[PDB]
């Protein structure tokens, strides 16, 4: 990355946005938009295809464990 | 080194010629100001030496102008 | 135009007072003898006051100062609700509407 | 709607939910043309509810050229007077050729904009304090940028010759001090040297200060 | 390929997560802000770094308004993510006929400017003067005669300073304008609507009880 | 067409102003004449409605 | 489109191309 | 946990050379809940040129 | 430019006589007249205002014209007060008391 | 008054003769003399070899140093120069006649594109940009009374002070 | 544009994709459709239902000199939402109600103002 003084950082926008990107085309990652479970496991900000972070199983059990429920 | 150094020796010029800028408008400054001392107060001026070739280029000038205006 | 009741909170320029201003019901320009323009303008005029009066200049009567202008500054509530929770009570008197404790 | 000739206003209204259809709709806060609808299913009404927005750029906002600030190809339902046929149509913004003298670079510049676009510059002060206050994806038009970057760079100089003139003063206050008083004639060419200025420049602007202050008289 | 992910946009704070961005500034469509760095951090570190004070500051709702972009209204509480419409208007709708009468500005003159062809003053020095938009931008500012009449513009002449509230509201109709002006007027002049000078016929007795 | 007619009609008023032969009773036609005295030229006045709500 | 298919009696699914990929 | 409010550490960095003696010439004894409990210079490695340039 | 024509050419001939009428005596004498009667009123009325308003005789020419608005035949906002009394509606065409349309 | 005369074999060679080696001492090579045809040619190619005689600002600098006591007292100012900002005005790249062309036109100033002409005193009438860094001037000199006569510290140390009274 | 020309260009079908859209819809039309799960009526839109000692103490960190009639009831533009009891909570209309509802089961004093309803 290039480190600029702020006030220039405008003609950049969209640069930075192709960054932020997933790195195909959306059609190769399709699928996380279209089923459910992976909509709300994905984060879709500026079409950035990443898997938000998720609870592993055993980590869900002793978490719903101690609180007796 | 080859992209970057031609660039901070453009900068290097210019603060250069900014401190040259300083002077010579610090110059004009003194120009209206001395000028200022003498006609506005009195009892001082230059050399008559001073005074016959500020009055000679005060001449030229308004003969440039003469020539400029029409 | 206006078929819903509404509230918004008014800031003089002038005196810098705050003051309450309500917008109620007016009726429709009648449908059986029909203007399309009055309709259609009304209706765009209307989502238009029913958002902080957007594209309106303000015009009432301050009553601190009485007098009718358009200084106004319209404040949606958090605006207000900043502008009213860091005043000592004494300057509530001054600047808002009777009570307002 | 009322049948009175005197509405006087009220908070809410006096007689009852409005009568008519008309009202009905937009009473549900949908446009007046809604009663115009056959197809009224959830599928319409959420299409004319305007909620979302069907309407968009020519070029995809990276590649747009020209300042529309919000102002999208639209397309309008129409209708003939022979009323078995409905067309629809797009409709485009008003594109005026920006000429306006940006204040920061001393010139005229020409950048194409919208109405909206000349209305709000006329608000923000100025071309320059327009293009400044917009940010990056705000302003889409390229043009933009170029102007801004020139805009910015431009000011900075602004900035640099300010502070140039400033210096200027307090050279000029130092050297004062020195030779306010007559003295003599080699006595200040000392503090000329001193300083690092030269005698016959001096004299020269001297001579161009007394035609300045004659000329205008 | 992406070699260094920019991070998510307004993130800082330590117990919450950054408020959905294209609310801040980028790209719009999606109502949730999202940070890694925030989720990947074990509860307990992160209320290790707070205290609940500073949480209770951050938990902080302002609910249906947003901060980042005054005013309006925030975007996550919108039926879809996109901004609002109504305030962010085009001038003209899709069955709008346009008819803008034109319109006058006021504008600080900054030097005395006078009119030879009319013999008279087109401006004195730091005068708010209403004058023809066209003419404004075409003429008196390429030159430095004149400047836009702006709340920071009175600042910075050393003026007090006034609103004006240019273009705040912009008729869509002449008989608009019409009262628009009339208002303008009520508020610029006002000397107009004091008493004193309603009554210029009588600062004295009736008019037929004077001489010739 | 309109614009230039509302011109004429400035132009043409300003003329009648100073020769006299404009009359500002004209929106008025319905309403009863005041008192004519010599105290009373507040009721011949035309007053701005707004002054009027600001007193 | 002067009159439109009936694709709601379609499950959402790509057919194949005829002239296959080979 | 949140009964603990160890000593937390800040950080401070001074554009300038002088900072410890100019911080300590505040006369700073608390900020009202946190009571400072002492100033240190923080002693870094010294960075070399390669680092800013 | 038919001369020979009666309404075409003396109502343009009108209007040339009409606009010719204005910028040579009647404009400076609408402007001189603007002028004229705030140079009044600062010297007579404000003297009594900034005394009343609680400023000095300065700020408060300022304050009570805060802009200026002179008044061109192409600018202006309305020639006359509106209607006080609009007349009223009856029901449709010549009925009476009452009629079932509109 | 306006004449531009075409040469030939003998009028070009009494010309340069004449003109550029009698009066200016000048010295044309073949390829020179090979592109001599016109008067305009002679006259911009004097204009050339004399522009290119004159001094450059590095031989300006080494004759003009700048005095000890000037630089030290243009470094007690409250203000340097930021001083970067060339960098950041867009290049393009393209032919120097196109250029050439659109500023022999007005082409140059349209689409957002603008020449960049470096500057040294300015307009101040009616400039905001010189205007409000100016006030931003004002304040900071008098926040530097505020510095001098004590009401700095003052005001820190009760600032401090109420802050540990809470 | 074919959109206008009423042309199914759905990926599934065809293989195309109409051209001026969005490519993710987070929620598609028919759930933006349905007002019912997004404006407040009929709905409880505040879920925990806190004991006395709690209530007592959300109320304890209402800053004096607050009205609840200041508080305007969002338009119907505006999802309903509560995020419970956190700093300013008193400032959301739906937060600030659902909360007097539970005083009002749990015998606590509402401190507060009311709703006032003006008239003409
Ligand atoms: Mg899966
Ligand atoms: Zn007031």
């Amino acid at each position: 990355n290039i480190p600029v003084p702020p006030e220039y950082k405008d003609a950049y926008w969209w640069r930075e946005l192709q960054a932020r990107r997933v790195q195909c085309p959306v059609e190769w990652v399709s699928h996380r938009m279209y089923n459910k479970g992976d909509r709300q496991r994905y984060d879709f900000q500026d079409l950035a295809f990443r898997k938000k972070f998720e609870f592993s199983y055993e980590e869900v059990v002793k978490n719903a464990k101690d609180m007796r429920s | 080194y080859e992209f970057h150094e031609p660039l901070r020796r453009k900068n290097a010029e210019d603060m250069r010629q900014f401190q040259t800028d300083v002077i010579d408008m610090a110059c004009a400054m003194l120009g209206e100001r001395l000028l200022d001392t003498v006609n506005a107060s009195d009892t001082s001026s230059f050399p008559a030496e001073w005074q016959e070739a500020i009055a000679m280029h005060v001449e030229e000038i308004e003969a440039e102008m003469e020539e400029v205006a029409a | 135009s206006s078929r819903f009741f509404q509230k918004y909170f008014i800031r003089c320029g002038n005196c810098q007072t705050i003051q309450r201003y309500a917008k109620g019901y007016k009726p429709i320009p009648n449908p059986i003898l029909f203007d399309s323009d009055a309709h259609c303008r009304s209706y765009h005029r209307e989502r238009r006051d029913c958002t902080g009066l957007t594209g309106t200049l303000v015009t009432c009567r301050c009553d601190k100062c009485a007098r009718v202008h358009s200084h106004w500054t319209v404040m949606d509530f958090q605006e207000f609700l900043d502008a009213k929770l860091v005043m000592t009570p004494e300057e509530r008197t001054a600047l808002l509407w009777p009570g307002a404790g | 709607f009322s049948t009175f000739a005197l509405n006087p206003e009220t908070s809410v209204a006096p007689h009852g939910p409005p009568r008519g259809l008309v009202n009905r709709y937009v009473s549900m806060g949908l446009p007046p043309w809604a009663a115009w609808c056959n197809k009224v299913n959830r599928y319409s009404l959420y299409r004319m509810s305007g909620v979302t927005q069907r309407s968009f750029l020519p070029k995809p906002p990276q590649e747009m050229d020209v300042i529309w600030l919000n102002e999208r190809v639209r397309e309008r339902v129409r209708t003939s007077r022979q009323v078995q046929n409905v067309y629809r149509q797009l409709k485009y913004p008003y594109v005026k050729t920006g000429i306006h003298y940006s204040d920061v670079l001393d010139h005229w510049v020409q950048v194409p904009m919208v109405e909206a676009a000349m209305f709000e510059v006329e608000k923000d002060g100025g071309f320059d304090n327009f293009i400044l206050k917009r940010s990056g994806p705000e302003l889409r038009s390229t043009y933009g940028e170029r102007i801004r970057r020139h805009i910015l760079v431009r000011q900075k100089e602004i900035q640099k010759n300010f502070v140039l003139q400033k210096q200027a003063q307090m050279l000029v206050e130092s050297m004062e001090k020195e030779i306010l008083p007559m003295e003599d004639g080699k006595k200040v060419e000392e503090v000329l040297e001193k300083y690092g200025i030269d005698k016959e420049q001096l004299l020269r602007d001297i001579a161009r200060a007394a035609v300045a202050k004659k000329q205008q008289l | 390929v992406a070699p260094w992910v920019p991070p998510p946009r307004h993130d800082i704070k330590v117990t919450m997560p950054p408020p959905p961005g294209g609310e801040v500034g980028g790209r719009f469509g999606v109502s949730q802000g999202y940070s890694d760095r925030l989720a990947r951090t074990p509860y307990w570190k992160r209320m290790a770094l707070s205290t609940y004070k500073l949480r209770m500051m951050e938990n902080a709702t302002r609910y249906p308004m947003s901060e980042h972009r005054p005013g309006e209204y925030d975007i996550r509480y919108l039926p879809t993510p996109y901004p609002c419409t109504i305030r962010n208007r085009p001038l003209l709708e899709v069955g709008e006929p346009r008819q803008i009468p034109s319109i006058r500005i006021p504008v600080i003159f900054l030097v005395n400017l006078f009119d030879e062809a009319k013999g008279c003053w087109f401006g004195r020095r730091y005068e708010t003067v209403y004058v023809e938009r066209q003419f404004m931008r075409e003429e008196l500012m390429p030159q430095r005669y004149a400047i836009y009449a702006t709340p920071e513009a009175y600042k910075l002449l050393g003026l007090p300073v006034v609103n004006h509230h240019t273009h705040e509201e912009i008729p869509k109709t002449p008989r608009e304008y019409e009262k628009l002006l009339e208002r303008q007027r009520y508020d610029e002049e006002r000397w107009k609507y004091t008493i004193e000078y309603l009554f210029r016929k009588y600062e004295d007795g009736p008019p037929e009880l004077l001489d010739r | 067409s309109e614009r230039e007619a509302a011109q004429y009609k400035f132009i043409r008023r300003w003329e009648l102003q100073m020769r006299d032969e404009w009359d500002q009773l004209e929106p008025f036609k319905g309403l009863p004449k005041p008192k004519r005295q010599f105290g009373n030229e507040a009721a011949e006045v035309i007053w701005p409605y707004a002054l009027l709500l600001e007193r | 489109i002067h009159k439109g298919w009936r694709t709601w009696e379609y499950q959402h699914t790509r057919p194949d191309p005829r002239p296959f990929p080979d | 946990p949140d009964e603990i409010e160890g000593p937390w550490e800040a950080y401070i960095t001074y554009d300038r050379e002088d900072g410890l003696s100019y911080a300590q010439s505040l006369g700073i004894t608390t900020i009202g809940v946190a009571t400072v409990l002492g100033l240190t210079e923080h002693v870094r490695e010294p960075q070399p040129y390669a680092v800013v340039d | 430019e038919a001369h020979k024509e009666s309404e075409l050419h003396q109502n343009r001939l009108r209007w040339v006589e009409t606009m010719k009428w204005w910028e040579e005596i009647g404009e400076p004498h609408h402007q001189q007249h603007a002028a004229s009667e705030w140079e009044w009123f600062r010297q007579r009325v404000l003297p009594a205002k900034a005394a009343a308003m609680g400023l000095s005789e300065e700020d408060a020419a300022r304050e009570l014209r805060r802009a200026v608005m002179h008044e061109t035949p192409r600018w202006y906002s309305r020639i006359q007060p509106p209607n006080a009394r609009s007349e009223i509606k009856e029901p449709r065409d010549q009925r009476w008391p009452s009629s079932p349309k509109w | 008054i306006e004449n531009f005369v075409l040469e030939e074999e003998t009028i070009r060679e009494r010309v340069i003769y004449q003109v550029v080696e009698g009066v200016f001492r000048l010295s044309p090579t073949s390829a020179d003399r090979r592109e001599l045809r016109s008067v305009a040619n002679i006259i911009d190619y004097v204009l050339t070899h004399v522009r290119a005689a004159r001094p450059t600002d590095r031989e300006r600098r080494q004759e003009r140093p700048i005095t000890s006591a000037a630089l030290a007292v243009m470094q007690k100012c409250p203000i340097q120069p930021q001083l970067g900002f060339v960098h950041a005005l867009p290049h393009d790249t393209r032919d120097a006649l196109l250029q050439e062309w659109e500023r022999m036109h007005h082409l140059d100033w349209q689409f957002g594109k603008a020449v960049y002409t470096p500057r040294s005193k300015e307009n101040v009438r009616g400039n905001l940009t010189w205007l409000r860094e100016d006030r931003h001037y004002d304040q900071r000199m008098k926040f530097m009374q505020e510095v001098e006569s004590g009401e700095a510290r003052a005001k820190h140390m009760k600032l401090i002070a109420e802050a540990a009274g809470n | 544009t074919p959109m206008m020309l009423n042309i199914q260009n759905m990926m599934w079908w065809n293989g195309k994709r109409n051209l001026y859209r969005a490519t993710y819809r987070e929620k598609t039309w028919y759930e933006i459709s349905r007002t019912g799960a997004f404006t407040k009526g009929r709905r409880p839109v505040m879920r925990q239902k806190y004991s006395r000692e709690a209530l007592q103490a959300a109320l304890a960190m209402v800053p004096p000199g607050f009205e609840v009639a200041d508080v305007p009831r969002p338009p119907q533009r505006i999802l309903a939402q509560s995020e419970g009891i956190v700093g300013r909570w008193y400032s959301n209309y739906w937060t600030l109600h659902s909360m007097r509802y539970q005083c009002l089961l749990a015998g606590v004093e509402w401190p507060l103002g009311e709703r006032q309803r003006p008239r003409t």
